[PDB]
């Protein structure tokens, strides 16, 4: 396997509403169950903040109670979260979570991977891509993904074949208030004629995607 | 609300180590002879993972180096033998009574024996120089411990104020880490000036290690 997949997440005004939803896999079936959205701010802990269950009893965190409403569409096996008067405490990446029965309460046990919404007037920037050119036996390369916004960028290599020896930085934010991030790789020297080296970057609040060929010189 | 506090707020254990967290909970989450505290792992960028509930049991599939213990009050999380990728935030959450609260977290690091960085410089890319700036890249890869210093000089003067930094999350199989910095100039002030030099401070070298090269070959 089951999974829950967030989506809407992305750039929000201050005061404006969010409206989040988490679509199960539809083989599943979501009676025996209780349906969380939890939360957590950048560098912080988690939070939980609303929950359904089947006959459906709502609970709230009081901590956002007031301007919080989960709701759900079984004929579409989705669940939805909307939250208003968004303020900056609120940008967290937000996730869905499926709660499993013990002995009449709950535990997390299925989580889907979150969504991050900002909270922000600044306009979306998509990045530009540039190579960082190989120039022992280990040669690095790299890509820089240069001034873009909101996060996330995502970065593979290859197309996903090329794993090992990667490493993906976390953004910088830089003083223009625009982010700024390098992902590199380090690959034997001798293949650095043979092989081919693209760095697959998406920037999909943007709908940026990038296939950069890095050669070397 | 029910306040959990953890201890230690972070840890380092080197690879083999018996590791044993605590989470005081601010009142008893026994309910009719069970106690109602579950355990998450964070690893860097992902979902929450579910590792035990009710205080002692092992979610399917949770590898048994993993065990909890613990009730009213008190409660233990023990890796019995620390593992390279059991470097995560593990997290502890009363399902006690609404609303459902989780500790701040414990940030596991696996210690190692120290290696020095191997550094690497990056020029600016034409592409991007035509589009108006320069960005300098320097690469440590692969050290440990995570400090290091960064120097950047430009014809032997040393910069401050133009560059920022990033590192990596411990690597999951070698528990290294990894750190980029960018060196940024305008393009006309990048072409007044041909040595372009990184100087990398750490505990693995005894003497700083300088990678450089002069801007157009």
């Amino acid at each position: 396997e089951v999974q829950l997949v967030e989506s809407g997440g992305g750039l929000v005004q201050p005061g404006g509403s969010l409206r989040l939803s988490c679509a199960v896999s539809g083989y599943s079936i979501t009676s025996g169950y209780s349906w969380n959205w939890i939360r957590q701010a950048p560098g912080k802990g988690l939070e939980w903040v609303a929950s359904i269950t089947y006959d459906g009893s709502t609970n709230y965190n009081p901590s956002v109670k007031g301007r919080i409403t989960i709701s759900r569409d079984d004929s579409k096996n989705t669940f939805y979260l909307q939250m208003n008067s968004l303020r900056a405490e609120d940008t967290a990446v937000y996730y869905c979570a499926r709660g499993s029965h013990y002995f009449g309460h709950w535990h997390f046990a299925v989580w889907g991977q979150g969504t991050l919404v900002t909270v922000s007037s600044a306009s979306t920037k998509g990045p530009s891509v540039f190579p960082l050119a190989p120039s022992g036996g280990t040669a690095a390369l790299g890509c820089l993904v240069k001034d873009y916004f909101p996060e996330p960028v995502t970065v593979s290599w290859n197309s996903g074949a090329l794993t090992s020896g990667v490493h993906t930085f976390p953004a910088v934010l830089q003083s223009s208030g625009l982010y700024s991030l390098s992902s590199v790789v380090t690959v034997p020297s001798s293949s650095l004629g043979t092989q081919t080296y693209i760095c697959n970057v998406n920037h999909k609040p943007s709908n940026t995607k990038v296939d950069k060929k890095v050669e070397p010189k | 609300d029910i306040q959990l506090t953890q201890s230690p707020s972070s840890l380092s254990a080197s690879v083999g180590d018996r590791v044993t967290i605590t989470c005081r909970a601010s009142q008893s989450v026994d309910y009719d002879g069970d106690s109602y505290m579950n355990w998450y792992q964070q690893k860097p960028g992902k979902a929450p993972k579910l590792l035990i509930y009710a205080a002692s049991y092992l979610e399917s599939g949770v590898p048994s180096r993993f065990s909890g213990s613990g009730s009213g009050t008190d409660f233990t999380l023990t890796i019995s033998r620390l593992r390279p990728e059991d470097f995560a935030t593990y997290y502890c959450q009363q399902s006690h009574e609404d609303p459902y609260t989780f500790g701040q977290g414990t940030k596991v690091e696996i210690k190692r024996t120290v290696a020095a960085p191997s550094v690497f410089i990056f020029p600016p890319s034409d592409e991007q120089l035509k589009s108006g700036t320069a960005s300098v890249v320097c690469l440590l890869n692969n050290f440990y411990p995570r400090e290091a210093k960064v120097q950047w000089k430009v014809d032997n003067a040393l910069q401050s104020g133009n560059s920022q930094e990033s590192v990596t999350e411990q690597d999951s199989k070698d528990s290294t880490y990894s750190l980029s910095s960018t060196l940024t100039l305008s393009k006309a002030d990048y072409e007044k000036h041909k040595v372009y030099a990184c100087e990398v401070t750490h505990q693995g070298l005894s003497s700083p290690v300088t990678k450089s090269f002069n801007r157009g070959e």
